[PDB]
């Protein structure tokens, strides 16, 4: 994703193991000590009633995997973007993007 | 680290090992009259210690100050604890001469301390 | 640190707690304390001799 | 640990000082030994921060990088009231890949 | 010159059964005067013997040289005892007599 | 046989510990008492309960506590060899 759609990233349950820029450990806050499952369920997952509901790629309409993605993985890696904005992260005038 | 962090596990950590202390209480079959209580400061003790050091010299064969001056440091305490002291000098002498030995200095304490004087009544006699 | 190479077995030694710490049984040639320290007296006793009678002669 | 029955925990009374877990040991439980939900912090008693030890790993005695704590399931149980939860002996297993390598290397 | 574990005894293996006292003692007696010879009687022991000897060079030299020597049609085998324990106690009458004795001859304490 | 003994140490060693727990030879004596003892340590704990005994007998709260400080020496009665 983008730089500014990664507090919108869900996180792994174990914790990283190269500490730095980390979002899961205890020291960057992400992993926080007494945590109700029940209360941080909802977020960053999918949720039909919630606000993240099952999306489909707005280009090719098939269904994203991740919370949150307006765009499915190939079409974003495509035309280059970020899968939650759409903003560019890429320049892709030089790069014949191979989908093999 | 200046020692090692490992130096062992003590007996309050440790379950795999009985107490052996309680163990020994249970199973040694001590004299008759050790129950009575003793207050100390109610005894002469330098009276009482030529008798202890020729008592165990003779005991022994020979003469180890280290048994000697071990049996007055436990008699140091105000109450002292007579099984424990028969138990630690079980090692030293036979274990039947231990229990003979605190079957005799043990009501010559008591009648130290029934005295006024701290004196016991053999001692008063001669 | 060698010195751990010269010390050996030593034989049978007695238990004094043994059977609720019983009557010792006469005869039984298992060494309690006395005769421990009886042996240790008499070892520092006999190299003493020897260092006396090494300047001797 | 779990997986060592021969090791076993100091448990007195525990202080203000904070137990702390090397690199190897970060983000784990000093207890049930897993990685996930951290409850709360573990203090160790006196005698377990004396003088060199001070700042070592609870569970294996290394260089200490972060803080323990306990899980949220030994939070539950009340895992965490035992006592200091620094193990004391270093075990079988530990003196035994000690040998083994120097017999090799 | 000499390693620590060097002893007056010498433990031989490969010794063929019902040998004589007197092949024994002269082939063992050649490095040096012999304190004493002990042959193994249990059918467990039996066909391994101890040799002490009075000088401790005389039982090096003889483990040096004496090793797969060939005796009875088999090699014989030599090694050191470790004398590593006691099997009495030291009867300390007999030795506080024997200082007595001693102190008492040359008048020293 | 050595298992016997290392349960027996292990347990010996729980009892001083946690005192109440049992072990595989612990008599009907032993376990009543201790659940008496803890019974009137509970009792004393909570407020409720030491105002329901003091309102059925009608005692103040303070003869209520003594009496069963009282009560735990012997609380079943001798013990029983
Ligand atoms: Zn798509
Ligand atoms: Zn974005
Ligand atoms: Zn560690
Ligand atoms: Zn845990
Ligand atoms: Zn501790």
């Amino acid at each position: 994703v983008c730089e500014k759609c990664e507090k919108k990233l869900g996180t792994v349950i174990t914790p990283d193991t190269w500490k730095d820029g980390a979002r899961n450990t205890t020291e960057s806050g992400g992993r926080k000590l007494n945590e109700n499952k029940a209360l941080t369920s909802k977020k960053a997952r999918f949720d039909p009633y919630g606000k993240n509901k099952f999306s489909t790629c707005r280009i090719c309409k098939s269904s994203v995997h991740q919370p949150g993605s307006h765009y499915c993985q190939g079409c974003a890696y495509k035309k280059g973007i970020c899968a939650m904005c759409g903003k560019k992260v890429l320049d892709t005038k030089n790069y014949k993007q191979t989908s093999v | 680290m200046d020692a090692g962090f490992f130096r062992g596990t003590s007996a309050e950590q440790d379950n795999r090992f009985s107490n052996k202390q309680k163990k020994l209480l249970k199973q040694l079959k001590f004299a008759e009259c050790l129950e009575k209580k003793v207050d100390m400061s109610k005894v002469n003790l330098e009276v009482i210690k030529p008798w202890i050091t020729k008592r165990v010299t003779e005991i022994l064969g020979f003469e180890d100050d280290v048994v000697i001056e071990f049996i007055f440091n436990q008699l140091e305490v105000k109450n002292p604890d007579s099984k424990m002291m028969q138990i630690n000098l079980t090692g030293f002498l036979n274990g039947k001469n231990a229990r003979e030995f605190m079957g005799e200095l043990w009501p010559l304490l008591l009648s130290a301390q029934e005295n006024i004087a701290g004196i016991p009544s053999a001692f008063l006699e001669l | 640190k060698k010195h751990r190479r010269t010390m050996i077995i030593s034989p049978e030694r007695l238990d004094p707690f043994a059977d609720g710490g019983k009557t010792p049984d006469p005869k039984m040639n298992a060494r309690t304390y006395m005769d421990v320290m009886r042996e240790q007296h008499l070892t520092k006793e006999e190299r003493e001799i020897r260092q006396q009678l090494a300047e001797k002669a | 640990a779990k997986h060592h029955p021969d090791l076993i925990f100091c448990r007195k009374q525990a202080g203000v000082a904070i137990g702390r877990l090397c690199e190897k040991c970060d983000g784990k439980c000093v207890i049930c030994d897993s990685y996930v939900r951290p409850c709360t912090l573990v203090r160790i008693c006196d005698e377990c921060n004396y003088g060199s030890y001070q700042g070592r790993c609870v569970i294996c005695g290394g260089p200490g990088v972060s803080d323990a704590y306990y899980c949220k399931e030994c939070t539950i149980q009340e895992k965490d009231r035992d006592g200091c939860p620094k193990i004391v002996n270093l075990g079988s297993s530990k003196t035994d890949l000690f040998y083994e390598r120097k017999k090799y290397g | 010159r000499l390693p620590p574990e060097v002893n007056r005894i010498l433990y031989i293996r490969n010794l063929p059964y019902k040998i004589t006292a007197e092949e024994m003692y002269d082939i063992f007696g050649k490095y040096g005067p012999i304190r004493q010879i002990r042959v193994g009687n249990t059918p467990e022991t039996r066909g391994t013997a101890y040799v002490v000897y009075e000088d401790i060079f005389d039982a090096k030299n003889a483990c040096d040289h004496l090793s797969g020597f060939n005796v009875c049609n088999r090699y014989l085998v030599v090694l050191y005892y470790n004398a590593n324990r006691a099997f009495q106690k030291m009867d300390t009458k007999k030795k506080e007599e024997q200082l007595k004795l001693l102190k008492e001859k040359y008048g020293i304490n | 046989m050595t298992d016997r003994y290392t349960i027996h140490s292990q347990l010996e060693h729980l009892q001083s510990k946690y005192i109440g727990t049992g072990h595989a030879d612990t008599t009907k004596w032993e376990w009543l008492v201790n659940q008496h003892r803890d019974s009137y340590c509970s009792y004393m704990g909570h407020f409720d309960l030491l105002n329901y005994f003091a309102i059925a007998e009608n005692e103040s709260k303070a003869r209520v506590r003594f009496n069963l400080m009282e009560k735990m020496l012997q609380p079943c009665g001798p013990p029983a060899d």
